[PDB]
Order: C-alpha cells, then structure tokens, then sequence
RNA sequence: GCUUGAGUCUCGUAGAGGGGGGUAGAAUUCCAGGUGUAGCGGUGAAAUGCGUAGAGAUCUGGAGGAAUACCGGUGGCGAAGGCGGCCCCCUGGACGAAGACUGACGCUCAGGUGCGAAAGCGUGGGGAGCAAACAGGAUUAGAUACCCUGGUAGUCCACGCCGUAAACGAUGUCGACUUGGAGGUUGUGCCCUUGAGGCGUGGCUUCCGGAGCUAACGCGUUAAGUCGACCGCCUGGGGAGUA
C-alpha cells in the first residue's frame, strides 16, 4: 500500500535515491515484493531502475568490498 | 517494418484515399513494401529463424489476396505489379 | 554483512548477518548447478505456499465439535 | 610486536575444519590454530568444542603484540561462530566490530559436485 | 530528434576542466540540431563503490534529445575520455526536468 | 489509517502526517488585512520565513 | 452481389523469443611476492595422493574458458524444441479501444520441404570446474559399480551430416455451442481513476465440480462433453519396432 508505482504516475527513475535507500537493504540488496507491497511488474520497473543505479553508480552492488 | 510515414503515402498513391486502406492495391504494396524495406534485416546477421515465419506470415497473405485480385480485374493486377513491381 | 555496536554487548551477537543475507550465498555456491533444479523448485515451492492461505479459508467453515 | 592494538580474526569454517586466525589489520596472520591441529582428528573436526579450543590455540601470544580491541571478520559460515567468536570476548578482549564479509559476485563460475 | 538521458560522470581531477566541456558537447548538439532539456552540474558527488582507482567522482547531467547517430558519436567520446569512466543513456519517447 | 500507512513508514517523513486546520475571518467583517507581524523559530529556525 | 468467417491499415503494450558483437562485477585452477602452521581432502570407517623442494588458508595484482544471484511469479514467448544480467542494430509473433474495406480471398494434407534439445564425426580455436576409456585404496567371497584423488572425447562458437526422444497436461489442428468461483499474468472502455475499486470484453494456464462420457481413477469452457472438415495409426504378447 503505497503512492509510488501506483498513484506515483510515469516509471521512477533511479536518480532521485532519498527514496530508493529505502527500497534497498542497507547493503546492497533489494527488498521483497513481497515486503514493501507494490505489483510485481513496478518491482521489476523499480529493478530497472536499482540496475541502472548499480550501472551508473549510485546505488552499488552491495555495501563493501 | 514498414514506417508510418511511408504506409500512409502508399495508400495515398495507390489508394483513392487517405483511409480506403481495405482494397486489394493497398494491402498487397503495404507488405510488399514490408519486404521491400525488409531487406536490411534478412541480409545481415542471417540466423533469424524465429523471424523466418514472420516472414512465412507476411509474404503469403500478401499472395492470398493477389490470389483473389486475379480471380476479378486482370487488368488491375497485371496493372499494381506494373507500376510498384510485385511479382518480382 | 557488518555489525559494530561499540560496547553495550559481551556477545557476538550475528543478528544483522543474518538479518542481511548470511547463508543465501552459501545455499547456492557450495554444489553442483544442476541445470534442472531451479524450474523443479521454484514451482513445487511456491505451489505449497499458495496451500496455506488456501487452508486459511477452508478452515472455519464447519468444525462443529 | 609490530605495535598493533586492532587485529582482524579471519575465521574459515567449512565443513570438518575450522580455523580461527588472528592477523594484522591487512591480513599479516600473526599467528593462528585449527581444530584439527588441536587433536581431535576425524568427527570431531567438525564439533565446536574443537572450535573453542582452537578460539584458545589462537587467542594466546597476541597481546604480546597488544591487540584488546579487534576486529572479527569471517569467512566462513560454520557450525562455530559463537562457540569461538564468544571466546575471544571471552578471553577478555572487546571486539570493536564483528564482520561477515562473505563475498558474494553474479553466481558465476561451478564449484565440486558432491554430497549424493 | 531522440530522447537520451545522458548521466555521465567524470574524474574530480577533470572537476575543473569540464564545465569548459559542457560548452562543448551542448554546443555540439546545437551544431547538430538538438535542444537540452536539463542542464546540470551538482558537483562532486560522493559515488557508491569506488571505480577501481578514486571514490567519489564529478556527476553531470544533460538529458538531450538529439539524433541516435550524434549520441553514438558522443558515448563513444565519453568513452574514449580520460575524464569519463562511466557514461550511459536511456530509451526515447519519455523526457525528464526534475532529477531531483 | 489503516489504507494510508507504510507510505510514511518508507517513503519520506512529512509527505503525509501533516494537515490543514488553518483560521478564518469572524463572521461579521468586511474590510482589508493590513498590517502582518510574524515571528519565528528560535535557536532552530524556521522555513523561509 | 451482401456480411456475423480469415486478414490488412491507423494508434499502443509486457517479456528467459532469436541472431551478430561488445561490456560490468566477482570467483574456482594456476603463477609470483609479504606472514605462518604441521597438517589437508574425505568418508558409515579407512585410504591412495599432497606436504619441511614450506601445501590447505589469508591479502593484492594478472592471463584464459565458461556460467548469470536476491527481484522469480504449475508466470512469459513458441508450431515444436527450447530458452533467464544489461546494452546496441534489426525484426516477428500474441492481444486490445473506436472505425474504414476486399467480400469466404478459409482449413488440412501421403510423396516432399523446413525446424529439430542432446550427442558423435570432419575442420579451425580450445581447456578453469567436471567427466566416458584407464590406474589406485577398499565395503566384499571378486570389482572393470555407489565414494575419493587425477585425467582424454566432450561440455562452448561457427559451417554441414544422422533427421533421433518421456520431441508427454502422454490427449493432433481449425471453427461453433454448453450453469461458476478462488487465483496468477498482460491491455482497455464506462462511473466522483476523489485512493491500491465496481460492472463487461480476449489469449494462456492450475485446482475443486454440473450436464456428459468412462472399466475406474478422473477430464470438465485450455475437456477424455456435443457436431462437421482434414491427417496418421491398430487388430493378443513375445519374435521386433530387429535383419
């Protein structure tokens, strides 16, 4: 249950991250779909945008190394 | 993959109208035109075998309903293929 | 991945380890692939999960006892 | 020696071996013990009781360096990791952080088939 | 005529040098007809993972819309920049003003 | 609320718990606001005003 | 000659569909350098082997070859087979809102053509992990089997050949008709989409059931139900799906 990929119209894009450090793990990682409740494609959207913020880095492949 | 802005100026050519895009002269150039532009994509890389029955699609619908003009204005068939060049 | 906590512990404590990830790494990198297992898994499991919430439903029905 | 007060205890516990080691804060192993260096040769390389000895075989001669506050990554998830991280706070050290930096790529190449 | 989101990040070293770039590469597009949608330089912020050498490299954005064969030319300057390490770009139809 | 929560659990902060209860004119006045003094948050100040 | 059949065009949608190339992160084997131990692997137990010519382990750097995590969803694409990171070039199939048309232009099919995982072979590269042939220690009355330490064809890529399968919801393809629900996945029209809703309309797929069928289990709008069209096949098993 969240204004994001739902009444947050038009695909969220990886470059304002004061909302996508809470879709990651303080790691690296990515939560759920089946934790922070959105639709299965958005989360695959939202994938898009966590891969290409792992691609243009701003949000890692995970915390160390 | 047949543009819009070439298919739009066949049934403009071809076509009486701008939208009378249901007669035989026109579906028949439009995939002709398909294979036409087609070119590029079955000349280089080669290995599309998915889209070879795309191809198989396309082409053969196009002869079904030169399969039908033939059967009613001979004068009109022998005339698009005369004009555009669909035979070969 | 890394917990601190400067000096309110006198224990080891793995908590955010296994808070993270942990073993999820270890799962799949100890054996062989074994190309045919995922398909197998991935549906079988998830099949038995879809079972739970369906028993939820077929429970309270009768039970007259 | 090498005046160091922070060191980095790499522990590796597969499966029937467990190995706790001190090093330096780059990885300078100053000294360390397995479980199967302790004795305990066959089933019980693979029993924590050996794995808290070794915390000990490993714990002695390093504040001969000077190590109180230490760091404890591991890099191996085994049957230990209380039964041995325990000890080093239990032999009076304070572990300013313990660490799991479990190294984790794509999935990639293909390890040993085994265990069937 | 297509839009490209154009996030490219560049050497702090080359933190300098490239505000001088950026009148070059948007200039490019100008003699390449090609208008700008959002025009930024937020400094040298500080990057997730350390690129092999330095953390924390310059951020710049652009996001143009400017022919597929211009941006070819131009990732392939980026990439062939000793300042740009990364530099990558999106798909066209949708355009972006905020990035914030 | 039940259908509103976890948005401002994960998103942001003041996106939501916030409202509207401002003041109005008393019913009976007719005229034209005309001087306005205001003050703001000492020691941890305010917006932009 | 006319349309409820097929199909095209206008405007759009999601993806392990495919082909050619490239890129990113990290890792097993091996090599070298700093440190250091007398043990390591593994098994129900044991052991060949390795090692003090300093292995296994730890840190950094590097050349090859190959494979894509969490997100993952009896979900998706397709004739079938089969197939998961991303990007770049190109393209197809499936489907839908609202309309304009040709006017049955449709379906299937022996000989035939094409696709055909995997594997073997001819040729140019190839070798990290693993593994036919083979060697060794043993459970054992024996081991050319289960285990383990090595290792060649192969695994990968491109051009051809054999044209083979559990190439199986085991259910051929196409159209029409016959009470529903929980779901999953992908679009759209209408109403205050004020909000993650309500009522209809298509594809694919799972389970519980009605009419019906069957030996029974059960299938059940994707039917093993009711009809029509087209195709292959059977007449007890073995012999043999072999010469």
């Amino acid at each position: 249950f969240c204004r994001f990929t739902a009444e947050g119209v038009q695909e969220i894009d990886y470059k304002d991250i004061a909302t996508l450090k809470n879709y990651i793990t303080e790691s690296g990682k990515i939560v759920p779909s089946r934790i922070t409740g959105t639709r299965a494609k958005y989360q695959r959207q939202l994938a898009r945008a966590i891969k290409r913020a792992r691609y243009l880095s701003l949000l890692p492949y995970t915390d160390r190394h | 993959s047949l543009s819009t802005e070439a298919t739009a100026k066949i049934v403009s050519e071809f076509g009486r109208d701008a939208n009378d895009t249901g007669s035989t002269e026109v579906q028949v150039a439009l995939l002709t035109a398909q294979i036409n532009h087609l070119q590029g994509h079955f000349a280089e890389h080669k290995k599309d075998h998915h889209s070879r029955r795309g191809l198989l699609r396309m082409v053969s619908q196009r002869r079904k309903l030169l399969d039908y003009l033939k059967r009613k204005d001979v004068a009109r068939y022998t005339q698009l293929i005369e004009r555009l060049g669909l035979r070969r | 991945i890394k917990v601190r906590e400067n000096e309110p512990f006198d224990v080891a404590l793995r908590r955010f380890k296994r808070s993270c990830e942990k073993a999820g790494v270890l799962a799949e990198v100890r054996r062989r692939e074994f190309y045919e297992k995922p398909t197998t898994e991935r549906k079988r499991a998830k099949a038995s999960a879809v079972k739970r919430h369906a028993k939820k439903l077929a429970r309270e029905n009768a039970r007259r006892t | 020696r090498k005046q160091v007060s922070d060191g980095v205890a790499h522990i590796h516990a597969s499966f029937n071996n467990t190995i706790v080691t001190i090093t330096d804060r780059q990885g300078n192993a100053l000294g360390w013990a397995t479980a199967g260096g302790s004795g305990f040769r066959g089933s019980r390389k693979s029993t924590p009781f050996a794995a808290q000895v070794a915390a000990e075989r490993c714990a002695d001669a390093v504040k001969e360096y000077g190590i109180k506050n230490l760091e404890v990554m591991v890099k191996g998830p085994g049957p230990g990791r209380e039964s041995t991280i325990r000890a080093l706070n239990a032999a009076g050290f304070r572990i300013t952080n313990i660490t799991d930096v479990t190294p984790i790529p794509h999935n990639g190449c293909r390890p040993p088939k085994k265990r069937r | 005529m297509r839009h490209y989101e154009i996030v490219f990040m560049v050497h702090p070293d080359q933190s300098e040098q490239v505000p001088g770039m950026i009148e070059r590469y948007t200039a490019a597009i100008t003699g390449a007809e090609g208008k700008i949608h959002r025009l930024e330089d937020w400094g040298r912020r500080q990057l997730a993972y350390p690129i092999n050498k330095l953390h924390k490299a310059h951020y710049v954005l652009m996001n143009v819309e400017a022919p597929q064969e211009v941006i070819d030319e131009l990732e392939t300057t980026f990439r062939f920049n000793d300042a740009v390490i990364r530099s990558m770009v999106m798909r066209t139809k949708h355009a972006v003003t905020e990035a914030s | 609320t039940p259908e509103e929560k976890l948005l401002r659990a994960i998103f942001g902060e003041k996106a939501s718990d916030v409202k509207d209860s401002s003041l109005r004119v008393p019913n009976g006045v007719s005229g034209t606001v005309i001087d306005v003094q205001v003050f703001t948050r000492d020691g941890v100040e305010k917006d932009k005003r």
